[PDB]
C-alpha cells in the first residue's frame, strides 16, 4: 500500500588533523537503491538496485554533486559542533542526518521529515507541519535561529512535498516489478524441550518483503504478553527479511498456544499451531 | 550543460506584457532563478522559485513546470526601467548553478509627439569637424549602417528629459571627412516623409 | 533524488 | 552592511602573465562561484565552492585556478594568459548550495598580445544645430569618443561641475572603427539634450567625460606616445548665443 | 555522549541443510558510534572473504550492518560471529545455532 523514500547520511570525525568518514544511503521502502561512501574509489553516487541504473549521466553527476555538498556541509558542522559543545579535537564525533517523505496508497504526499543528530542524540528536527523546528537543547537553538533566518524550512518543504514525492513516484513506476511486489512470509514452528516439564515453541517468519510484520502469541485466544521473546526483524541478505517469536510453555500444553502472523503479502492472517 | 532561453532582442512597447521563457536539460533541477542585468552592471535577483506553479511578486509572475522543464517570467505593466537583459539560472545539483544565454528586452517609449528630422552639428574641436544627428522619430523606426566603411551609424538611443516629461530617440553618424553629406547618411534604413534637412 | 535545502549548523 | 566585493574592477594584461582577481564576502555564505560573461554566450560557470575548504570545476575551468582557505575569500587566478579569456568576470555567493546567488561588481578583463595597440580616447564635443534650436526649442550636444582600444570606457556628462542622469543617453555598446582584420579600435557616442534657454545662456559649462581604463603602471612601455594609462580625457563647450 | 552496545544475531539466509550452499549472516544493530569490527568464524578461525552492507541507521539513530559470506554447512563445523566495539572490553562471540 503506502510508500516511503528515505536518505540517511553519516559523517564521522576522526581525531586530530583527521579527514572524516562519509557514508550516504538511499532507500525506497525497505530496498536500498544508492550509495556514496567516502572510502570507495569512485567518489560518485553508485547504483544499488537495478531499476536506478537506467538513469542518465545528468542524474549521476547531479546526485554526486549534492551528496558531496552534503558531506562538505557535514565537515563544517563537525568543526562547529566542537565549538558549540566545548569539545577537544582528540575525540571522534558523529553527525547523522535523515530525510524523506511518506506517501499513501494513491502515491500522494502523506508526511515528510528532516531530522539531525550529534553523537547519537536528537539535535534538531523539522516538525510535522514542515514550517518549524524542535531544538532538543541549547546549541540547537542557535542552529534553529540560523535556519529560521535562512528560510531552511521553506526549502525543505518544497523538496519534501514536491521533489521527494515526484521522484518517489518515478522510482515506483520504473521498478514496479521489484518495488510494488510483496513476498509473503514462509512460516514454520520448531519445538525444543529444555527441561522435563517445560518447552520453547518458536514461530518463524521467513523471506518476507516488506520488513513490516506482526508476530504475536496467543494462549487460548488471548494475547501472550508474558513469556514472549521477540527478536528484531533481520535481513536475509537477498532483499527479504526474517523474524521469530518464542514462548516458554509447560509440556503437554503446547496446543494452547497459537502463533499469529500478519503481513501485507498475506491473503489472510496466518495461524500456526504445533498441532 | 544546457540552459536555453528565448531568442532576443525582444521589443515590447510601454504598458504591455513582456514574456520570457527558459528551458533546461536536467530533470532533477531543484532551484530556479530570474536575474536582471542593466548594461555594464551586475545581475540582481528578481525571483527565486522552488515549487511547481505560480509565484506572484508585484508586476512579476514566475511560473515553474518541472515536467516539461520550463521556467517563465511574465512582466506586466512594463516601465522603461525594465529594459535589461534577463537571465535564467538553474541549479544542476551542488554548486553547478548554470545560466542561460540571456534574453535582451527593450521597452520602447509610447511616443506622444513624433517629429522626425536630421540636423548637422559643428564642433568645439575646430569649425570643420562634422557630425550628423537624427532625432525625435517614433519608436517603430530602426537603424542600419551598412553602406560602406565610410559611414558609421550608431544605435537607436532613448533619452529622458524628466523635468520636461519628453523623450528623444536619436542616432549619430559621421565619416572622417570627404564629400560625405548629412542628407546622404540615413538612407540604408528608410527615412519618413517629412524628415527635415533644413537648408 | 537527494535534496537542496541543507545548510551548515 | 554585508556584501560581496570584487577587485580590481578592470585590468589589462599582457599575454602569459599571471593575475589574481579578488573576491571577498562578509555575509557568512557557504557557497561561492566565478563566472565569465561573453557576447553571445551568457554567463558561464568557471569554478565553484560549496563551503570553506572545498572546490569544484564548473563549465569552463581551464586556464583558471581557484582557492578557498576560509569562508570570506574565493580568489580566482589565471596562470597562462591567452586572449580567449578576454571577458567580464563575476564573482557570486549564496548562503548554501542551490540558494539565490548574490553577485559582485564585475571585473572587465582584456588580455592583449601587443601593448603597442592600447590607445586612449580622443574626445570631442559637438555643439548643437541652429536648425534644431528653431524647430523643437531643445538643444542636443553630442560627444564622440574615438580611437581607443579596448572597450573599457565609462561616459558621463557634467553641467557646471554637476553630473546628470536626465536628458541623456549613451550607446549601449562601443562601435568598431574598422570591423575587419586584427583587434580594431573602438568608438563611442553619447547625447545630452536640454532646452534652448539652458543652452544659449553663456554661464553654462558643458563637459563630456570619458574614463578609460588603461595599463597598470608596472607594465613594459616602450613606444611613441605617452603611457596609455587609466585616464580621464574630457572635452568642453560653453553657452553660445549665436 | 551516548554510546550503545551492539545487538548481535548469527543466522543463515536459508534454513540450514548439510551439504547445501547457503549464506552465513551476522547482523549487528543498536550501536553507537558507527565504527565496529565484525568477524565470521569457522571452527574459531577467521573467514577471510567477508562482505558487508552499507552503513545505515534506525530512527533512534543507532546503526546497523549486515556481515555475510557464502558457506556450506556440515554437521561437524561450528560457526560463530566475533564482534568488537568501543563499548566492549574484549570482543564478543555469539555461536551460530541452526536449530533456533
Amino acid at each position: 500500500g503506502s510508500h516511503s523514500m528515505r536518505y540517511f547520511f553519516t559523517s564521522v570525525s576522526r581525531p586530530g588533523r583527521g579527514e572524516p568518514r562519509f557514508i550516504a544511503v538511499g532507500y525506497v521502502d525497505d530496498t536500498q537503491f544508492v550509495r556514496f561512501d567516502s572510502d570507495a574509489a569512485s567518489q560518485r553516487m553508485e547504483p544499488r538496485a537495478p531499476w536506478i541504473e537506467q538513469e542518465g549521466p545528468e542524474y549521476w553527476d547531479g546526485e554526486t554533486r549534492k551528496v558531496k555538498a552534503h558531506s562538505q556541509t557535514h565537515r563544517v558542522d563537525l568543526g562547529t559542533l566542537r565549538g558549540y559543545y566545548n569539545q577537544s579535537e582528540a575525540g571522534s564525533h558523529t553527525v547523522q542526518r535523515m530525510y524523506g517523505c511518506d506517501v499513501g496508497s494513491d502515491w500522494r504526499f502523506l508526511r515528510g521529515y528532516h531530522q539531525y543528530a550529534y553523537d547519537g542524540k536528537d539535535y534538531i528536527a523539522l516538525k510535522e507541519d514542515l514550517r518549524s523546528w524542535t531544538a532538543a537543547d541549547m546549541a540547537a537553538q542557535t542552529t534553529k535561529h540560523k535556519w529560521e533566518a535562512a528560510h531552511v524550512a521553506e526549502q525543505l518543504r518544497a523538496y519534501l512535498e514536491g521533489t521527494c514525492v515526484e521522484w518517489l513516484r518515478r522510482y515506483l513506476e520504473n521498478g514496479k516489478e521489484t518495488l510494488q511486489r510483496t513476498d509473503a512470509p514462509k512460516t514454520h514452528m520448531t519445538h525444543h524441550a529444555v527441561s522435563d516439564h517445560e518447552a520453547t515453541l518458536r514461530c518463524w517468519a521467513l523471506s518476507f518483503y516488506p520488513a513490516e510484520i506482526t508476530l504475536t502469541w496467543q494462549r487460548d485466544g488471548e494475547d501472550q504478553t508474558q513469556d514472549t521473546e521477540l527478536v528484531e526483524t533481520r535481513p536475509a541478505g537477498d532483499g527479504t527479511f526474517q523474524k521469530w517469536a518464542a514462548v516458554v510453555v509447560p509440556s503437554g500444553q503446547e496446543q494452547r498456544y497459537t502463533c499469529h502472523v500478519q503481513h501485507e503479502g498475506l491473503p489472510k492472517p496466518l495461524t500456526l499451531r504445533w498441532e | 550543460k544546457e540552459v536555453e532561453q528565448n531568442s532576443g532582442p525582444l521589443s515590447v512597447p510601454e504598458g504591455a506584457i513582456a514574456s520570457l521563457n527558459c528551458t533546461y536539460s536536467d530533470r532533477g533541477s531543484q532551484s530556479f532563478f530570474w536575474y536582471r542585468q542593466y548594461s555594464g552592471k551586475s545581475p540582481e535577483l528578481i525571483m527565486f522559485i522552488y515549487s511547481n506553479g505560480d509565484k506572484e511578486d508585484g508586476r512579476f509572475t514566475a511560473q515553474l513546470n518541472k515536467a516539461s522543464q520550463y521556467v517563465s517570467l511574465l512582466i506586466r505593466d512594463s516601465q522603461p526601467s525594465d529594459s535589461a537583459t534577463y537571465l535564467c539560472a538553474v541549479n544542476f545539483g551542488g554548486g553547478k548553478l548554470i545560466f542561460g544565454q540571456g534574453t535582451e528586452l527593450s521597452v520602447k517609449p509610447n511616443i506622444q509627439n513624433p517629429d522626425p528630422a536630421v540636423y548637422q552639428l559643428r564642433d568645439s574641436k575646430s569649425s570643420d569637424k562634422s557630425v550628423c544627428l537624427f532625432t525625435d522619430f517614433d519608436s517603430q523606426t530602426n537603424v542600419s549602417q551598412s553602406k560602406d566603411s565610410d559611414v558609421y551609424i550608431t544605435d537607436k538611443c532613448v533619452l529622458d528629459m524628466r523635468s520636461m516629461d519628453f523623450k528623444s530617440n536619436s542616432a549619430v553618424a559621421w565619416s572622417n571627412k570627404s564629400d560625405f553629406a548629412c542628407a546622404n547618411a540615413f538612407n540604408n534604413s528608410i527615412i519618413p516623409e517629412d524628415t527635415f534637412f533644413p537648408s | 533524488a537527494a535534496g537542496i535545502g541543507i545548510l551548515t549548523v | 552592511i554585508a556584501g560581496i566585493t570584487q577587485a580590481p574592477t578592470s585590468q589589462i594584461l599582457a599575454a602569459g602573465r599571471r593575475m589574481t582577481l579578488r573576491c571577498t564576502q562578509d555575509m557568512r555564505h557557504n557557497a561561492m562561484y566565478w563566472y565569465r560573461q561573453d557576447l553571445g554566450l551568457g554567463l558561464r560557470l568557471i569554478h565553484y565552492s560549496n563551503t570553506a575548504g572545498t572546490t569544484g570545476k564548473g563549465e569552463v575551468p581551464d586556464g583558471y585556478s581557484v582557492s578557498r582557505a576560509n569562508t570570506d575569500d574565493f580568489p580566482l587566478t589565471l596562470a597562462s594568459a591567452v586572449p580567449s579569456q578576454t571577458s567580464v568576470y563575476f564573482c557570486a555567493s549564496s548562503l548554501s548550495f542551490g540558494t539565490e546567488a548574490f553577485f559582485g561588481q564585475g571585473t572587465r578583463l582584456t588580455v592583449v598580445e601587443d601593448l603597442n595597440k592600447v590607445f586612449p580616447p580622443e574626445v570631442a564635443v559637438f555643439e548643437p544645430s541652429e536648425a534644431e534650436i528653431s524647430h523643437t526649442q531643445k538643444a542636443t550636444l553630442v560627444c564622440l569618443a574615438t580611437g581607443f582600444y579596448p572597450d573599457h570606457v565609462e561616459l558621463s556628462w557634467w553641467v557646471n561641475g554637476k553630473e546628470v542622469h536626465s536628458g541623456v543617453c549613451t550607446d549601449p555598446q562601443p562601435l568598431k572603427e574598422q570591423p575587419a582584420l586584427n583587434d580594431s579600435r573602438y568608438a563611442l557616442s553619447s547625447r545630452l539634450r536640454v532646452s534652448a534657454t539652458f543652452w544659449q545662456d553663456p554661464r553654462n559649462h558643458f563637459r563630456c567625460q570619458v574614463q578609460f581604463y588603461g595599463l597598470s603602471e608596472n607594465d613594459e612601455w616602450t613606444q611613441d606616445r605617452a603611457k596609455p594609462v587609466t585616464q580621464i580625457v574630457s572635452a568642453e563647450a560653453w553657452g553660445r548665443a549665436d | 555522549m551516548i554510546q550503545r552496545t551492539p545487538k548481535i544475531q548469527v543466522y543463515s539466509r536459508h534454513p540450514a541443510e548439510n551439504g547445501k550452499s547457503n549464506f552465513l549472516n551476522c547482523y549487528v544493530s543498536g550501536f553507537h558510534p558507527s565504527d565496529i569490527e565484525v568477524d565470521l568464524l569457522k571452527n574459531g578461525e577467521r573467514i577471510e572473504k567477508v562482505e558487508h552492507s552499507d552503513l545505515s541507521f534506525s530512527k533512534d539513530w543507532s546503526f546497523y550492518l549486515l556481515y555475510y559470506t557464502e558457506f556450506t554447512p556440515t554437521e561437524k563445523d561450528e560457526y560463530a560471529c566475533r564482534v568488537n566495539h568501543v563499548t566492549l572490553s574484549q570482543p564478543k562471540i555469539v555461536k551460530w545455532d541452526r536449530d533456533m
